[PDB]
RNA sequence: AGAACCUUACCUGGUCUUGACAUCCACGGAAGUUUUCAGAGAUGAGAAUGUGCCUUCGGGAACCGUGAGACAGGUGCUGCAUGGCUGUCGUCAGCUCGUGUUGUGAAAUGUUGGGUUAAGUCCCGCAACGAGCGCAACCCUUAUCCUUUGUUGCCAGCGGUCCGGCCGGGAACUCAAAGGAGACUGCCAGUGAUAAACUGGAGGAAGGUGGGGAUGACGUCAAGUCAUCAUGGCCCUUACGACCAGGGCUACACACGUGCUACAAUGGCGCAUACAAAGAGAAGCGACCUCGCGAGAGCAAGCGGACCUCAUAAAGUGCGUCGUAGUCCGGAUUGGAGUCUGCAACUCGACUCCAUGAAGUCGGAAUCGCUAGUAAUCGUGGAUCAGAAUGCCACGGUGAAUACGU
């Protein structure tokens, strides 16, 4: 392992921060722990809601959480009912009054993290990984990605010895910082161990 | 007289934030000192990357606290009612000292 | 319950309609029962549909009233809120817009007095209301002139003017009109504001000569309007120009401003000089007072006035390109507006060339609307027009309006059309006369 | 990125069994506060008071206490079952694919050939035509100027000077941080396939990826981590789980690794004096003043900090002395007296003072780093941290030698 994280190096250039708020050294730590403590619940409770990305703002003793999902009708629910149920619980965790803004994710197979979470599912649904990575790679090309590289590793399909597989189509300029690369990871907990998933998606040069 | 201290982690975020304050203050009472650029405290941090060994390889991140100053020197208390309605972005800290 | 055959009864208890009922197949939205019985689950035996409007007037001792979203509305001049009623916690009415001000008298009295009177955002025929809006209007133009917001006293002092002289009966807008009917028989002038809006500031010495309401240019007179809101699209000393008078307007001497910004103008002009040039005139405001202490407006143009006197005091020459007008704030730039007889704005800008470059067609149609005579002809071969007018001058109410008629060639004949500047009149005279000659020549 | 207890997983001993940590059920009390006895320690016993919410008059929420079973727990094994992350060849310039062609085929051609470059970098040729992962650039810092603004930052031109930017003041300058400009073989001469390119010059603060950094391809080592975490399987579940006290991780006939301090006169000691950058500070940085030889102590400003504090930089220079003496070099070791932190400084801290002054007089075979603001040398700050660095990371000062050459 020698490649650097592409989202981390692209933070000051083209990829926005996953959380933007200010704190001095007194409350910086408890800001981070509470920023974590909101994050498992939103991924656990809304695992069926196909959540892609979560952003936190802290505007002067409040919290604004931006949930990016491809199926907003699940998290909002029937007749606008479940967001308010989600409203007090994050305030219960954070201790401050907060407001959550639902951000819809149109064009869903062009987001790496939702691609990573969707490609997580069928491996623990025990279908073949060869067809799975193939399905996740042509539709990005079909619906207009400019480059996609995916990766799996570790006990594929019941293999007793770990093997790594990667499919790449298009262009993935990982060494170009101004290029816009979409990348996030996910894991699948099969009966044999841990399937690893890495997926890079490139869309634009600036 | 009235000192507005503005601190943020981003220079591309604080410039409009200090523009919103200095334009609204000059709009309804005028006479505002220029938005002062002030030296940035850079917290450079050394972290080991590997879980177990190889000390010699490390990562290098840093925190850049972009700090700005805006001064109001004259009594212009018509602004001080509507200036609280600005509700600026979350990435910029503001401190007021009189 | 919505799309579910359990029935959220009183409190958190849930029961159902009995299977032996006639209406067991169609459970209604609001059903009541006679007997509650505990069994494998809870049920109601004798069920029947009621309208949810019936229950509330018979349960006056049982309703829990709730009020949320207290917001003041202009449409009734009072505080509005959505009401919620509950019997043992049962939402008889989920939401209903109600008048929150009519319910409680305490907090809305301070709200109504501040909004409808101090801000004065009312649509009423009250005698005090028309004068009080004007009284707040005659001090805001002073602050739009003096460019300082310290003269006008705060609105809380205006709030205490209304509150200490109103009776305690007024808690809403409806109580005020009843109060205003009795009270105005005695003291109409009590609610009208006094002239104590200026106290001490030292900026109240606003002189009418240094802030004139009119600008003179030859035989013309240009209306001056004022506004103090920096960074706006239309800030600065604004001139109101009649559209037929446009042809007599010239841009020279327009940039001298009123004397209230002349000290501030030339500071920015010296500031507009580059740093090697700027260092000569140190400090810039001190050089301005010596400059303004020796020059008068319109004796020289603005660019030439600064160059000669700065060389007079120093001896180092300044070129015409050393002065930058973009670095001058836009409020120092005079806003240019053209007006009709009803002050309807057609075009606006910050130079006279921001007007004349787009109004030429409409100025021509302004000329032709007044010109109801057959000077403009078409299909002409030989000079039959007599002594042709060198300049066509008309009158529209107070002001004159000038033009210059000339001939027009049409490749088959000669026409006559009006022109608004003597030079292209001569050009159109030249092409017309030559074409008229060779038609006149056999 | 910091073992006195804690950390701590080890050992001995004393203790617990739905458990130190979760969720569900049932019952009681709100919580909590204070006091005493015993025990090295977790128990047992009192006194004060709990009791705020929510009107649907009831219950619920937070918490504590007890019992049961589902269950928890493990720094236990397997890195040769794994994810994630890392070192490595190596910042080496290389590594592949679609179509076509050749060959029965494994495969080749592209990618070889002539130059050229730091570079499959670029030009030409070419059964290859193109493309992708890499190279470079785009990213950060530094080297110059201009625009904006000017505090707590600066003082050129003014004035008063309390001689101190101190003040009034001035925004010029340093600087601060935002915006731009600039360096691209751009221009010229020669060479070269009329090419790529190379060599020299002009101009310029910088000239041939200007300097440094970040960035590391396909993969190798069944490389290292089950002890950061997650994790499949196996193992204990009255114990390989859990609590506490004390000891151990700091031992010592030895050997190796990496550093620090010296063997001295380019030096030591004393006196006097000049020149920095960078960073940290609220359970904190901690001025001044007083006490003590000193570690520090008391007192107590300002400071969430371009203001206040850490905080006098030192090698450097000028004086006097030492004079080649195991020495006025070197400080180890040892004894006594103390200071601070912390329940506690015995094992097992750091520092001060007094007394002592081991070895060492330039180091065998062999071996290491460094191509310029580098090596060498002199100091400073920071992470961890209650207390603790000669280590690590970062910042400045002085400042080289040499590269014929393969």
């Amino acid at each position: 392992g020698q490649k650097v994280h592409p989202n981390g190096i692209r933070l000051g250039i083209v990829k926005p921060w996953n959380s933007t708020w200010f704190a001095n050294t007194k409350e910086f730590a408890d800001n981070l722990d509470s920023d974590f403590k909101v994050r498992q619940y939103l991924t656990k409770e809304l695992a069926k809601a196909s959540v892609s990305r979560i952003v936190i703002e802290r505007p002067a003793k409040s919290i604004r959480v931006t949930i990016h999902t491809a199926r907003p009708g699940i998290v909002i629910g029937k007749k606008g009912e479940d967001v308010e149920k989600l409203r007090k619980v994050v305030a219960d965790i954070a201790g401050v009054p907060a407001q959550i803004n639902i951000a819809e994710v149109r064009k869903p197979e062009l987001d790496a993290k939702l691609v990573a979470d969707s490609i997580t599912s069928q491996l623990e649904r025990r279908v073949m990984f060869r067809r799975a990575m193939k399905r996740a790679v042509q539709n990005a090309m079909r619906l207009g990605a400019k480059g996609i590289k995916v990766e799996v590793s570790g006990r594929l399909g019941g293999a007793e010895i770990a093997r790594t597989e990667w499919y790449r189509e298009g262009r993935v300029p990982l060494h170009t910082l101004r290029a816009d690369i979409d990348y996030n990871t996910s894991e699948a907990h099969t009966t044999y161990g841990v399937i690893g998933v890495k997926v890079w998606i490139f869309k634009g040069e600036i | 007289r009235i000192r507005i201290r503005l601190k943020a982690f981003d220079h591309r975020l604080i410039d409009q934030a200090t523009a919103e304050i200095v334009e609204t203050a000059k709009r309804t009472g005028a006479q505002v000192r220029g938005p002062i650029p002030l030296p940035t405290r850079k917290e450079r941090f050394t972290v080991l990357i590997s879980p177990h060994v190889n000390k010699d390889a490390r990562d290098q991140y840093e925190i850049r606290t972009h700090l700005r100053l805006v001064d109001i020197v004259e009594p212009t208390e018509k602004t001080v009612d509507a200036l609280m309605r600005l509700d600026l972005a979350a990435g910029v800290d503001v401190q007021i000292s009189l | 319950d919505a799309d579910k055959q359990e029935y959220t009864g009183a409190r958190n208890a849930r029961f159902s309609i009995f299977p032996g009922s006639g209406l067991f197949k169609k459970p209604p939205k609001w059903v009541m029962v006679a007997e509650l019985v505990e069994t494998s689950r809870l049920w109601g035996r004798i069920a029947a549909r009621i309208d949810p409007e019936w229950v509330e007037p018979v349960a006056q001792h049982l309703i829990k009233r709730t009020y949320s979203e207290p917001h003041w509305e202009r449409a009734q001049g009072a505080v509005m809120a959505t009401e919620k009623v509950t019997v043992y916690g049962l939402p008889i009415v989920a939401a209903r817009k109600v008048n929150y001000s009519q319910i409680d008298p305490a907090l809305c009295r301070e709200l109504f007095i501040r909004h409808a009177l101090v801000e004065g955002d009312w649509q009423t025929r009250h005698a005090f209301f028309r004068e009080n809006l004007k009284l707040r209007a005659e001090v805001e133009e002073l602050e739009h002139k003096s460019r300082r917001r310290d003269i006008l006293v705060d609105d809380e002092t205006l709030f205490e003017f209304y509150d200490q002289r109103i009776s305690h009966d007024v808690i809403s807008a409806r109580h005020f009109d009843s109060w205003w009917k009795k009270v105005s028989r005695e003291t109409p002038d009590l609610l009208n504001f006094e002239k104590s809006m200026l106290i001490k500031e030292g900026a109240e010495k606003i002189s009418k000569l240094d802030y004139p309401n009119f600008w003179h240019q030859g035989n013309l007179k240009l209306r001056l309007s004022y506004q103090f809101e920096p960074g706006a699209d239309a800030d600065g000393v604004t001139v109101h120009i009649p559209l037929p008078l446009l042809n007599q307007v010239e841009e020279s001497g327009f940039e001298w401003q009123i004397p209230g910004l002349r000290r501030e103008l030339v500071i920015a002009l010296i500031k507009s000089l580059p740093k090697p040039v700027r260092r000569n005139f140190v400090p810039a405001p001190n050089y301005a007072e010596a400059f303004l202490g020796r020059v008068k407006p319109l004796e020289l143009p603005l660019l030439d006035s600064l160059e000669r006197e700065l060389r007079r005091m120093t001896g180092v020459t300044v070129d015409r390109e050393d002065w930058h007008w973009d670095q001058v704030p836009d409020h120092l730039k005079i806003t240019f507006r053209v007006v009709d007889d009803k002050n309807k704005k057609l075009k606006e800008g910050r130079s006279l060339q921001d007007l004349k470059d787009a109004l030429k067609g409409k100025v021509q149609e302004t000329l032709s609307a007044v010109a109801d005579d057959g000077i403009e002809q078409s299909g002409l071969h030989i000079w039959s027009f007599g002594q042709l007018p060198e300049s066509y001058e008309q009158k529209r109410g107070n002001y004159k309006v000038k033009a210059w008629p000339a001939l027009v060639d049409e490749r088959d004949s000669v026409a006559i059309k009006l022109f608004d500047n003597p030079l292209e009149q001569k050009q159109a005279m030249w092409n017309g006369l030559r074409r008229l000659l060779l038609l006149n020549i056999p």
